[PDB]
RNA sequence: GAUUAGGGUUCGAUUCCGGAGAGGGAGCCUGAGAAAUAGCUACCACUUCUACGGAGGGCAGCAGGCGCGCAAAUUGCCCAAUGUCAAAACAAAACGAUGAGGCAGCGAAAAGAAAUAGAGUUUUCAAUGGGGGAUAUUUAAACCCAUCCAAUAUCGAGUAACAAUUGGAGGACAAGUCUGGUGCCAGCACCCGCGGUAAUUCCAGCUCCAAAAGCGUAUAUUA
């Protein structure tokens, strides 16, 4: 009872839930970068939503203010360092124009398809799932761990993955005891 | 993949000389690629004891790892004591039950508390 | 021709206000307590009841037929109410001296088309959903 | 008479339904690859009707 | 707290602070502090043991029990941590007490993360969980999670049968002029309306749509 975990909601659900014109765009969204339901979409445009409007709030302040110096510089700099704006992009007002395929593009599930890793967007989701990508020589099991711009050089295959440089997985291993009693 | 023999290695992060009760305090990071299952605390015990020189093994005291996620590496705190005498005055209970030597466990608490509630009654030489 | 400026006319405009929300029957209805000691189910939902007899309410114009309910006393305040049994059949799963829960259906309390006079709906019968009995989940107990 | 209606008439037309029974047919996939097989149909594989129906009695 | 452009509209028994109460109502003693209730005295309402002389009760403490209801768990393990008390550091024949408080069992209140497959030329190749288990690890002790199927030496997917559901398909509102049945009947339908022998609406089969380890419904309440 006197337990002070704290916890709150990621996504929400949209109003009007049947509108044909986005129900067609999720669909998109859900297979071109190979998503498991709509929830997960949802939470990239809460996600998105809450950088739109602090980035829309800050604008309202004037510059040389000291809630826009500092914690202006701050959402410029978390865009930058996980791959939401190039570097040319700088003014703060490139946030208010990024859109819900500018975060899908910086999740594990894309940057192993992109990368070359794995043939498509869902043998990418089956590969971190079944622990095969380690980002920093550390085994990412979650397909939204969202890659910053340093991580994207040292995405590889796990050191402990039959991929890599581990053990031989379970069709080989169970093959190798039936040839075994022999 | 190639086969070797697994090696573990191992290595001591924040360390402190602690002279108030007598230990040397810190948190150690074993590191085991290649190896099969948690390393035990028994064998973390006797290499952390050649790297400090102590001159008996049983006088370290390493209690609760974390493994790290993905395997690898464990981590968890470490004490070394200056005397063995000095280790069985100022451990618990519970961490030197672990290590073998230790008061043998108290009757359940369920019995203590029925009986103290039967003496309240009482008054001579009974209780 | 409405309402009144001035830098000084607070209390006016409180008082005007707090007359005028009465009119409101939503407002009024969350604020007199006729609303919940009249409302059959204590100011609350789902009251249980148990089954008296069988009635056959005959649909409004310009529908034609006779909807199948029950009349039930509720155990909590021995309230009589008429109770609508949705599905094709189901009072096949009701017979006389059930405890049943009974929830309304719709409108807060405002009788749901076609069926004159009846607010309130049945979920479950002794003690096993009626739903569940519809499409043979399970059965009834004893 | 005035009511054509009974209680004695209770669920009728459900008892007398014919009580066909469902088929075989395999599992679709679940979770991700169920939006997988939607999305190649839909739009992979070219009004859009989702769900045309061979030609009946209408025409 | 919930919702909210702004102005607001609501909820706050509930963890922190304060106030009040210990079955109702009094009155006290002792103490620095009580009008104390796991203190006392009395009455009222219930109430337990009696060898009939008498003697006791107070769970709005924690587990539980019966009722009451639409509606809420274990008569569990422990002081290891957080603290409190105190004649009191720990250790040595030689472990202070704690239903405070932790810990676990139940637990779809509500929240995070996430499987139910991938890849290729009928036909194969790889995967790794759910799950079984340990030299062990956690833990006060277990549990869980985490790590692991040799380190000389560790079990395992194929209908991967290890099988997704809940509500819909006239309109709003996404998705059938399909087939069988019934014939203003049975039922559906929040609202508009369906059903009167060719039912886009009922009962079903198929096929689709929506959300998905969830999804209906009812009553409050904000937009
Ligand atoms: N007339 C009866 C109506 O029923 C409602 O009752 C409930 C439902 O009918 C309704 O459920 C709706 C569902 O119909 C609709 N198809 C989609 C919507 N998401 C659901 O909403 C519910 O489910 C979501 C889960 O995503 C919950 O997060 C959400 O809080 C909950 N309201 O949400 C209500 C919560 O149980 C209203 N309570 C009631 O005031 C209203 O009058
Ligand atoms: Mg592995
Ligand atoms: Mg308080
Ligand atoms: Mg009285
Ligand atoms: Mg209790
Ligand atoms: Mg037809
Ligand atoms: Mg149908």
């Amino acid at each position: 009872m006197r337990n002070y975990n704290n916890f709150n909601r990621v996504w929400k659900a949209p109003r009007r839930p049947f509108e044909k014109e986005r129900l067609d765009r999720e669909m998109k969204l859900c297979g071109q970068y190979g998503l498991r339901c709509k929830r997960e979409i949802w939470r990239v445009n809460m996600t998105l939503s809450k950088m739109r409007r602090t980035a829309r709030l800050l604008l309202t302040l004037p510059e040389n203010h000291p809630r826009r110096l500092l914690e202006g510089s701050a959402i410029m700099r978390r865009c930058h360092e996980y791959g939401f704006l190039d570097e040319e992009k700088d003014k703060l007002d490139y946030v208010l124009s990024l859109t819900v395929p500018d975060i899908l593009e910086r999740r594990l599930q894309t940057i192993v398809f992109k990368a070359g890793l794995a043939k498509s967007v869902h043998h990418a989701r089956v590969l971190i799932q079944q622990r095969h990508i380690a980002v920093a020589k550390q085994i990412v099991t979650i397909p939204s761990f969202i890659v910053r711009v340093s991580s994207e050089r040292h995405i590889a295959f796990a050191d402990a993955s039959p991929f890599g440089n581990g053990r031989p997985g379970r069709v080989k291993r169970v093959r190798a005891k039936a040839a075994k009693r022999h | 993949f190639q086969k070797k023999k697994a090696e573990v290695c191992i290595r001591t992060s924040q360390f402190k000389v602690n002279k108030l009760l007598n230990r040397k305090q810190f948190i150690v990071e074993v590191n085991h690629p290649h190896w099969c299952g948690t390393v035990p605390t028994q064998l973390i015990r006797k290499k952390l004891a050649t790297l400090y020189k102590v001159p008996d093994a049983s006088q370290v005291s390493l209690f609760g790892f974390k493994t790290k996620f993905g395997g690898g590496k464990t981590t968890g705190f470490g004490l070394i004591y200056d005397d063995l005498a000095s280790l069985k005055r100022f451990e618990p209970n519970y961490r030197k039950t672990r290590m073998g030597f230790g008061k043998a466990r108290l009757p359940a608490r369920k019995s203590v508390k029925e009986r103290r509630n039967r003496n309240k009654k009482l008054r001579g030489k009974a209780k | 021709m409405t309402k009144t400026n001035g830098q000084n006319a607070a209390r006016k405009l409180v008082r005007l206000r707090r007359r005028n929300r009465w009119a409101d029957k939503g407002w009024k209805r969350a604020h007199t307590f006729a609303a919940k000691k009249a409302n059959p189910f204590g100011g609350s939902s789902h009251a249980k009841g148990i089954v008296l007899e069988k009635i056959g309410v005959g649909a409004k114009q310009p529908n034609s037929a006779i909807r199948k309910c029950v009349r039930v006393q509720l155990i909590k305040n021995d309230k009589k109410i008429i109770a609508f049994v949705p599905n094709d059949g189901c009072l096949h799963f009701i017979e006389e001296n059930d405890e049943v829960l009974v929830s309304g259906f719709g409108r807060s309390g405002h009788a749901v088309g076609d069926i004159p006079g009846v607010r309130f709906k049945i979920v479950k019968v002794s003690s096993v959903g009626l739903y569940a009995l519809y499409r043979q989940k399970k059965e009834k107990p004893r | 008479g005035k009511i054509h209606g009974s209680l004695a008439r209770a669920g009728k037309v459900k008892n007398q339904t014919p009580k066909v029974a469902k088929q075989e047919k395999p599992k679709q996939p679940r979770g991700r690859a169920l939006k997988r097989l939607k999305y190649t149909r839909r739009f992979l594989s070219k009004k859009v009707h989702m769900n045309k129906q061979p030609p009946g009695k209408a025409g």
